[PDB]
């Protein structure tokens, strides 16, 4: 685990997501332990109020 | 009865931080008014540049530390708080903080951005000591007013903050030092009247010509129910 | 008897405020009255805010 | 039955579930005013059923 | 950023001469800069005829 930082489905993230937080969305990614690192991720990293849904 | 309206005569700059403001003429009884009443708003009030949010890597909280450096965390903190800053045109700004090697860490080692000036090339905020370890950081600037801490933000807030984003109390108000003379004035038509003279000491984050136009706009927008 | 035990140590930055309790070296305490601004607070004929 | 210390409620989730990483405890540093949770403590109360 | 601004709410006339007048609402440590200056005026500069 180290994309984190590097590629710009994770830089989008904010931008997207740092001021349109109002409503709520559904995203829809690969397979749980990707998933897994995003909640690491964003959750914190960033600083979501963003919970898990995998299998 | 006619009432004479008072003007600037001359600025006299002795530093990047402090200033004299020389004002004639005012009729008598006048420059206990105003002088009082400019210096009222001055120190209360009056929009800064300051710094408000940090984030740094490798650390949880402010109470730890990292390796070598000789200061702590809240020290580094404490060094930004009492920082100087100058913004052009938006609100809001995020700074990049990158040094590494031997020595003390002054604000010129930050990254020199288009709106970003500072006034102070030599000031103080960190310390480093082995020669194999660096610090990468995040800081925020803000424009506002007064003083909102970090304690009053933690209670109008609900959206949650992340781990790592610190937070310093903003010192907003510029101004540290201001005083008022009250001399005669000698205009070269009658001798009954004063002058005033206004000192002052800052941070240069406002100029010291602003200033006082900046306030004396307040005082007067105050005074626009009474008209 | 006592399976397992953990131990949270915690922290805080608490303020200065009236209610509180300063004291001089002689003994001459009391009580904060209020936080003026620094502007109330008269002043040095060298400016020098008290 | 034993006590437990992870996270493991049928009341308080996910919530508070956030303010605690995962896996039994507080993550170092986490800002917690009163009232949150911090280490997940969890006791039986009987009625054991078969 | 945006200041307060106050204004008139009531003017409570007791005789032609005697009258209160009551305002709000003035941002912190401003009762005392405007207050005082319009005294100041109001003795020492408005025109009566004597």
């Amino acid at each position: 685990a180290t994309w984190w930082n590097f590629d710009p489905r994770v830089e989008w993230l904010m931008g997207y997501l740092t001021s349109h937080r109002s409503q709520k969305v559904l995203v829809i990614c690969a397979k749980a332990a990707t998933a897994l690192q995003l909640e690491q991720v964003l959750r914190e990293r960033e600083g979501i109020r963003a919970a898990v849904f995998h299998e | 009865t006619e009432f004479l309206k008072p003007r600037l005569v001359d600025i006299e700059q002795v530093s990047s931080t402090h200033a004299k403001v020389t004002l004639e003429p005012l009729e008598r009884g006048f420059g206990h008014t105003l002088g009082n009443a400019l210096r009222r708003i001055l120190l209360s009030s009056m929009p800064g540049c300051a710094v408000t949010e940090v984030e740094i890597d490798g650390v949880l909280h402010e109470y730890s530390t990292k390796e070598g450096v000789q200061e702590d965390i809240l020290e580094i903190l404490l060094n930004l708080k009492g920082l100087a800053v100058r913004v052009q045109g938006k609100d809001e700004v995020i700074l990049t903080l990158n040094k590494s090697g031997i020595g003390p860490v002054t604000a010129a080692d930050i990254t020199h951005d288009g709106d970003v000036e500072i006034v102070k090339p030599q000031h103080v905020i960190c310390h480093l000591t082995d020669e194999n370890a660096s610090i990468s950081m995040r800081i925020k600037v803000q424009r506002g007013r007064g003083y909102v801490p970090a304690s009053t933000r933690i209670h109008s807030e609900e959206d949650e903050r992340p781990i790592g984003r610190l937070l310093v109390d903003a010192c907003y108000s510029p101004v540290e030092r201001i005083a008022y003379n009250v001399e005669a004035a000698r205009v070269e038509q009658r001798t009954d009247l004063d002058k005033l003279v206004i000192e002052m000491e800052t941070n240069g984050t406002i100029d010291p010509e602003e200033a006082i136009r900046r306030a004396a706009t307040i005082l007067a927008e105050q005074l626009e129910a009474f008209v | 008897g006592v399976l397992k035990i953990v131990k949270v140590y915690l922290a805080v930055k608490r303020r200065i405020q009236p209610g509180d309790k300063m004291a001089g070296r002689h003994g001459n305490k009391g009580v904060i009255s209020k936080i003026n601004p620094i502007e109330d607070m008269p002043y040095d004929e060298n400016g020098t805010p008290v | 039955g034993p006590e437990e210390i992870t996270a493991d409620i049928p009341n308080v989730g996910e919530a508070a579930l956030s303010k605690l990483d995962e896996s039994g405890i507080v993550y170092i540093g986490a800002e917690v005013t009163g009232g949150d949770i911090l280490v997940g403590k969890v006791t039986p109360k009987g009625e054991t059923q078969l």
